[PDB]
Order: structure tokens, then C-alpha cells, then sequence
């Protein structure tokens, strides 16, 4: 059960300012392929950080609007099996 | 006034100079130009293609200004003038993207493929003049858009720097999506109730600089090489497709040089025999003079004409064999050069002929063998928890990331503690956490988020003031 | 048989191969040909001018045989069956010459101008067949002439050795008149009474060998030059008329060459922006490729191609450009070599310009200044004695001249004497006769025509044991 | 009064076997120039030896027939004032 793990802080203050989950892809791989970011050494161990380019096939699945410009946004594709 | 709106247009490139980027499009049905759309959504594998749509290059003035290149709403998943909580939505394809391809500024290229994507809603609001639109986009310039029902456009091909000259064949694009450009990409369309009021899609886009692109192209070529090492199971493939054309490309060699060989050994037997005829005439002309040279000395017997005559015949024929002779040369040569440059293609073509071979079956040797799938890669790694479900350590405020990790490529989960003076961060490798003291940065333990009891006590040698 | 009488013929030149030669000439008016006669008797100053009939030259086998050019009687002053108490006739022309001109065997020429000539008439004899007949003629071959009504010769251009290609204009001609040939002229015209009659004139002249001409011009020469001292009154005349066209020789030059370096600078131009037109195309073929290379390393990239082309469209556009090369440099060649071959004729035709004025004004200085005729020539030496006149040394039998005369060029008078003991010899520098001894040759003194009687004694140091 | 003298002996026994003179030519030196022969230092100072190529110029003044294949001819230019 994958999901993403975005977090968010000031871009000034550094202060933790929200995060929010995803919805699980269970096996679904792919949301990592779209951004080009391997399998191997990052699945549940890294956070990396959104990049602009990224944002656009990102926001498809926060809620949030991913405010580039005034804070610093972080994901981790964290995977559990099962529901969580 | 406020933006100095200008020239109106349809769904080209519009390259305006900073300034405060004013847009006037000039409403009208899609063009079939821009219509590749259609081909490009042509259901591909799971993937993000594109387009190019297209070409940047070396401008004009010493100053930097992007391309606004707007194109009504026809990338919308479905659009409806939905409710104002939502600020972003769904599209199908985004258009203005700074994708530098093989070498430059794709002033536009188009995204459309197998990748869901979602954008930013800005609502225009009013201004003082009649038909005019401050619509802000969160990241660059203001922009107001003038929509106009006239479609009296701009037909000249798009502005100086950006020629439609793009080889608009169809295949896939990396980040670079909107670096140091796209990032523009939002339905705007949001006009109040009453005015130029249309579903419109504006992405500005910014005008890289030559060293920017290779500033880019890099880059781009940073993370193939990167993803290359993670998926050998591909790459080979990637690496094969590389040799198959390889060797098409020398074949084609191989034969325009035989034809080379061809218009030689042709121009070499008409120049050749070309040339003899030249001899031919010059030593009769010769000999000729010999037949009278008895009269040379002879200033007064007429038969001196003769001689004098002969002279005259041969001087000439021997300048014709003189040309004749360098055309006769100069055929050589090249006739030799090619001989040549064909062994040359025949040694090349051998060279890449094999290397396919070593490309091919070397395929199999990556392709063949058994390789595992995402679930395993989840369980490489023990899960994260969740920043609310730390017990025993008070309470934690997540922190920017910002400790390297040792394999893979983002840092590790940090959370704030103590009212900021203990830090924690997740160990996924043993699963287990890790404190370190504010200002010192010095490991204090390990300890266990169900409960927080330490496990482990401070570790001199382990210490991380590496991050503010 | 006799004489192998052979295929008739008019008046050509007819090799007969030695053996005994035998003339079978073809009846019939004289031709148009041989006409030029006409134009040679044309009254020229007193002389004896000729024309060129035909040529000799480098026949075939190692054997000696001359050419029988006979021809009707139409060259004697008056013919008629005059007495055979006449053995020789004049004639107004002299057929069979061997001239020796410029530097080959005249194999005929005419000789008729203002210069009186007799001939010899053998009267042929009846012989075994019907119309055949000996007509020796003194100096040469008996040779039996068959004189033929029924018009039918030989056409065929003369038989091989003789090419009738000689340059027909009317000169001069000195010794060379049947040396080591020519010598036949002969009017055997005297056929008995009843049979091939009619007045024939054959002239038998012998065909030079290579090397007899040479033994032959080079004596021409030598007495030419003689003569030229003796009469430098005109020799320098015939030395300006050597300038005269030896300017309008350099002249032709400086023209014919002028000529040339308009030929020279006309490829020059052509050839030369021809070539420009080359560098054009390939310049472009090549930034063409520049404009590309970036899609080099890009084997798989579709603008690839494009590079690939541009490869192949300069390698083309260069090979032309080589030979436009050649053909340019090879004009600037000959362009030059012109351009100073020109300067040539005009230094050649300035030393030539002056060199008639240093011939022609040294004309008059020695046609200026006076000089003296025969007349006077003949005082110079006291006039031999008539044999039957020389008085008192008993009688007198002439004898061949053989001592050597101190200026001039021939032998001084001799007569024996005593019965074949005592010679005597004119001496035309004092005017008196010298004894010299037979068997010693020793001078026995001086004596007196009138008289005989001594003058002088001998003298031991003079003494002409010289001469048989 | 110019006048040519001709002289024969035998090709053999080198005996006289004979002389001719020829009309007077009075000043014409012309016979001269017609056999190449110069004035200077030959009017009646030389006896040249008939060459071939000058029967035929000869002959047309001495009622002998020049055989000069059976004897040896010899020619002197002798001239005298007057008539002899």
C-alpha cells in the first residue's frame, strides 16, 4: 500500500507549516516513474524534495495547492502492506 | 496605464519582453496546426510524451523575456465554472513547457501523455479599462488577457526568436518540464460573469539563455544517466535502439560512397579519353613542324610558312593538352579519394555491424535473467512512522529534511522536539529513531516511538551538525 | 628481250628501277600540269629562273634508280628534220633538273629563262619488236622510248618516291642543274622516218640519296657565299630582302600572340568565376552542417539526419569544387606563360624592327658608291697568247691546266713543249711566258710569245713539279 | 671583245685533242654570269674545267659537241680590245 508524503515549511522560518497524505496506489509504482525517481534505496528511506517541475504531476493528488513560491515542500514515498 | 496589451493572436508563440506581459488572444476555433494534440494523445504506454511544438534560439536585446504562449481550453478533463474552493484542476495536455530536448529551448512542446496532471486556477478580476484582465499566476508575471470575438490575429510567422522550424516528430521528455521556464501551466479561464469571459489556458514560459540550456540539457542528462544505472533491465534496450540505427546509418554510407566511387570511375574514362584525343592532335601538330623544320632557315622560300605555320598549330594544341591534363588529374585524385572513403564506410559498416550483435544478444543478458517487483523494493526499508503516532517525547514538529541519506536520494525524516533542542529522525534502516541535540547536533540515543525508551545511549563518535 | 618497255605516261616523273630503263610515253597534247612553262618563260631580267615540278625523297630499296621525266617537244627554238651534221639544238626550257633548293631533289624543275642552252639530239634506231626504239643518249642509260597514239597514261598520283607536293612558285637556280643527275636533256626526237615519230625530248636525271643532297645544298651554298663576296653590291640587297620579311615575320608573331593572351585572359574570367561559384555552394553545403552538428551525437534524434545529409551535400559540393580548382589553375598557367610570350615577340620584334634598318641604309652604302664593269675586269690581266702564235720555242701542243692560279679560280695556261720535255704556262701577271723542265719541273726561265727569247734566267727556287 | 676559249684533251692519255674559240661577245659579260663564275680576277687570268652542269650552257656557242664522257673539257674567259 504506497502512499506519498508531502510536507510542507516556510521558505523563511523553516517552520513546519502542514502535511497532508495521499491515497494509497497499492502496488502502483507508477506515480514514482512519472517523476523519475527509482524504486531501488527510496521506497520508505528518503525525502525528496518537490521541484517546480514536479508540482504539476504532483497536485493531482493533494488536496492542497502546492504554493511553491511561498513554502518548501518535501515528499516520501512511504509503503505499508495492507490499509493504513 | 496598466498592461500595455498589444498585437492580438491565436495559439502561437508570443514572445512579449518583460516588461509586465500583457496577452491579447485573439479568440477563434483551435487551428489544425496546433492540432498534433490529436495524433500526440494517440493512446501510447503509460508515459508522459510530447511534442515539439516550437524552437527558441539567440534573440535580439540584452534583456530576458519569456514566451506567453496562451491556447483556449481544450485540455480540461471536463470543465464547468465549479466552485471556488477548488484552485486546481485537472488537464490532459499542458502546453507551454520549456523541454530542451536534443539541444535547445523548446519553446513549447506537447504534454499530454499517459501521466495524470492537475494546474492552478486563478480568477481574473476586473480593471479600468473595458476588456482587459489582471490574472495573476501565482509564480511569474501579472499578465492581463484580452480575449476579442474579432479574429483578426497575427499571421506573420511567430516573432523573430522562435521558428516553427521543429522536428515535430512525437517522443517522450524528463524533468524539464517547466525549469527555469514552464512552470506557468494554469487555467485561467475563471473570467467574472460577464465579459471576455472563455475557458482559456495561458502557460508563460521562460526564454532560456544559451548557457541556461546547457544549464539544462545537463541536467536532463544528469538524471538519464542516473535512472539508466537503476533500470539496466531497460537501458540495454535503450543502448540496442542506440546500435540498430548506428549500423542503418553506416549502410547508408556505405552506399552513397559507392556511388561516389561511381560518378569517379565515370568522370575518370570520359576525362581520360578526354585528354588522349588532346595528345593525339598536339603530336601531329609536332610533328608536323618536323615535316617542315628543313625550311626554318629559310626565310625566303614560303615553305618557311609552313613551318612557321606548324608552330602556330601546336603552341595551341599543347595548351589544349594542357587543360586537358588537369581535368584528367583532378579526376584522378578524387577518383582515388573515393576508392578510398569506401573501404572506409566498408571497414566502419563491419565495426557497427558487429557492435549490434554485441548490443543484441547482450539484450537477453539483462532481459532474460529475473528481476523483482515494487512490492519488494516497499519492504527494503522499515516504514516510516507516523510524525502523530511517536509516543513518548512530547510532542514533535516535523522538520525540513536536510541528513543525506547513504543510498538512494532523499534525506531523512526529521521532527523538531523539546520545544525545539532535540532532534529526531528516522533510522529506516534499523527502524528506529535517533535524537541529536539542537545547537550541539551531537547523538543523544536511539529511542522507540511507541514508547520513546531509549535503546541505546549517546554515541559521541555519531553526531549530525550538519543542519540548522 | 630488250628493254622491258613498261605502263605508258605523258609528262610525269617516272622512277624506273635501273636495269636498263625503258620510256613508254602515252601520246597526247601537254597537260594543263606541266603547263607552268607558261608563267616561267613570263620575261624576267636576265637569268635562269625555274619552278619546282615535282619532289624527290626516300624512295624504297637499297638500290639506285633515277626518274625519266620525258615530254614532248615543245621547248626547241625551231625544230625541224634539220641535218644530221647537227648533234646539238638550243631550247627555249630544259625539263629534267635535279635542283637541289631549299634542301631535297628537285625531281624537276624549269629551267627555260634568260639564259641561252643547247642540247644533244641522238637519232634513234629500229630494234627487234614493232615500235620500240634506242635512243642512247650519251651520258646515261640507252633507254628505248614507245611512243603511243591511243591516249591511255597512268593517272595514279607519281609513283610513290615522287609527291607532286612541291611548293609551285617561280624562282632561281644555280649548278645544280643535272649534277649527279639532271644531265639528259636531249632531243631524241630523230625517230627514223616511218614509225613512233615526233619530237620527244627525254631527260634523264638520277635520284639523290640523302646523303648526296647534303653533298649537294652544302656545295650550292659554297658557291653561293663566293659569289657573294665578289658582287657585295647586291649580295647586301639580298641580305635586306632577308630582314624585310624576317620583320614581317616577328610580326605575325607579336600578332598571332596577342592573340593568345586574349584567348589567355577570356578562359581566364570564365574559368575563374566558375570556380567562385564552386566555393559558394560549398560554403553553404558546409555552415549548412554547422548549422546541424548538434544533432551529431544524437543517433537517435530524426534532426540526425539532417547533419547526415549536409555531410554528404559538401563532400559532393567539394569534389566540384576541386576540379573547378584544376581548371582555374591550369588557365592561370597557360594565362601566364601568354602574358609573358607576348613581351617575347615584342623584345624579338624591336631587335628584328631595327636590325632591317641596320640592313637597309648599308644597302646604299655600298649601292651608293661607285663601281666599274667589264670593260675594265678585262684589262686587268694581259690576254693570253694564241698557241699558233707563240713564236720560237718551236711548236706547241696544249696541255691540261693543273697549276693553281694565286687569285680567282681557274688553272694557268699550259702547253708542252720539246717534244714532251718543256712546258710552258701563261703567266697574265707580267704578261709572259715559263718554261719548266718535264720530268723535274724545275723553271727554266722566262720567255717572249713574239720572239721566244729569254728574258730571265732560271731561277732555282721557282719550280711546279705539281702537275703530271 | 670578250670571247670564250675552250679547250679538250682525252679522258685517258690526257693528250690535246682539241680547241675551239667562240664568237666575240664584245662587253656582255653575261655567259659569264650564267655559269656562276666571277668577273674579278678571271677575264683572261684562269682556266676553269667544264662541269656537266655547264654543257648546256656552253655548247649553244662552240659547233663541238661536248662529250664529256670521252674527253675533258676546259674553258678560259680571254678578252681583247677590238677585234681578233
Amino acid at each position: 500500500g504506497l502512499k506519498l508524503d508531502l510536507t510542507w515549511f516556510d521558505k523563511s522560518t523553516e517552520d513546519f507549516k502542514g502535511e497532508e497524505y495521499s491515497k494509497d496506489f497499492g502496488d502502483d509504482g507508477s506515480v514514482m516513474e512519472s517523476l523519475g525517481v527509482p524504486f531501488k534505496d527510496n521506497v520508505n528511506n528518503g525525502c525528496f524534495d518537490v521541484i517546480a517541475e514536479w508540482v504539476p504531476l504532483l497536485q493531482p493528488y493533494f488536496n492542497h495547492q502546492i504554493d511553491i513560491s511561498d513554502n518548501e515542500y518535501f515528499v516520501s514515498f512511504d509503503y505499508r502492506d495492507g490499509d493504513w | 496605464v496598466a498592461a500595455p496589451v498589444a498585437f492580438g493572436f491565436p495559439a502561437l508563440s508570443t514572445p512579449g519582453a518583460g516588461g509586465l506581459a500583457v496577452s491579447i488572444s485573439a479568440g477563434a476555433l483551435s487551428a489544425a496546426i496546433a492540432d498534433i494534440m490529436a495524433a500526440l494523445k494517440g493512446p501510447f504506454k503509460f508515459g508522459l510524451w510530447g511534442v515539439a511544438l516550437y524552437g527558441v534560439l539567440p534573440s535580439q536585446i540584452a534583456k530576458d523575456d519569456p514566451n506567453m504562449m496562451s491556447k483556449i481550453v481544450t485540455s480540461l478533463p471536463a470543465d464547468d465554472i465549479t466552485e471556488s474552493p477548488v484552485s486546481s484542476l485537472p488537464l490532459d495536455k499542458a502546453t507551454v513547457n520549456v523541454n530542451v530536448r536534443v539541444v535547445d529551448d523548446v519553446k513549447d512542446e506537447r504534454q499530454n501523455i499517459s501521466v495524470v496532471s492537475g494546474v492552478p486556477m486563478s480568477v481574473p478580476v476586473v480593471d479600468a479599462k473595458p476588456t482587459e484582465r489582471p490574472g495573476v499566476f501565482t509564480a511569474s508575471i501579472p499578465g492581463a488577457p484580452v480575449l476579442n470575438i474579432s479574429v483578426n490575429n497575427s499571421t506573420p510567422a511567430v516573432q523573430t526568436l522562435s521558428p516553427g522550424v521543429t522536428n515535430n516528430t512525437d517522443k517522450d521528455v524528463r524533468p524539464a518540464f517547466g525549469t527555469q521556464g514552464g512552470n506557468t501551466r494554469d487555467a485561467v479561464i475563471r473570467f467574472p460573469k460577464d465579459s471576455g469571459h472563455n475557458a482559456v489556458y495561458v502557460s508563460v514560459s521562460d526564454v532560456l539563455s544559451p548557457d541556461q540550456v546547457k544549464q539544462r540539457q545537463d541536467e536532463e542528462n544528469r538524471r538519464q544517466q542516473e535512472w539508466d544505472a537503476t533500470h539496466p533491465v531497460e537501458a540495454a534496450e535503450r543502448n540496442y535502439e542506440r546500435a540498430r540505427a548506428e549500423l542503418n546509418q553506416a549502410n547508408e554510407d556505405v552506399a552513397r560512397n559507392q556511388e561516389r566511387q561511381a560518378k569517379a570511375v565515370q568522370v575518370y574514362n570520359s576525362r581520360k579519353s578526354e585528354l588522349d584525343a588532346a595528345n593525339k592532335t598536339l603530336a601531329d601538330a609536332i610533328a608536323e613542324i618536323k615535316q617542315f623544320n628543313r625550311f626554318a632557315h629559310d626565310p625566303m622560300a614560303g615553305g618557311h610558312r609552313m613551318w612557321q605555320m606548324a608552330g602556330l598549330k601546336a603552341q595551341r594544341a599543347q595548351t589544349d593538352v594542357n587543360n586537358k591534363q588537369a581535368a584528367f588529374d583532378a579526376a584522378a585524385k578524387e577518383k582515388s579519394d573515393a576508392d578510398a572513403a569506401l573501404s572506409s564506410a566498408m571497414e566502419s559498416r563491419k565495426k557497427k555491424e558487429d557492435k549490434k550483435r554485441s548490443a543484441e544478444n547482450n539484450l537477453n543478458d539483462e532481459k532474460n535473467k529475473p528481476r523483482k517487483g515494487f512490492k519488494d523494493y516497499g519492504h527494503d526499508y522499515h516504514p516510516a512512522p507516523k510524525t502523530e503516532n511517536i509516543k513518548g517525547l512530547g510532542d514533535l514538529k516535523p522538520g525540513i529534511p536536510k541528513t543525506p541519506k547513504q543510498n538512494g536520494g532523499g534525506k531523512r525524516k526529521r521532527w523538531t522536539g523539546d520545544k525545539g533542542r532535540k532532534i529526531y529522525e528516522w533510522d529506516s534502516q534499523h527502524g528506529e529513531l535517533e535524537g541529536y541535540r539542537a545547537s550541539d547536533g551531537q547523538h543523544l540515543g536511539s529511542f522507540d516511538p511507541k514508547t520513546g525508551n531509549q535503546l541505546k545511549g549517546p554515541d559521541p563518535k555519531r553526531n549530525i551538525k550538519k543542519y540548522l
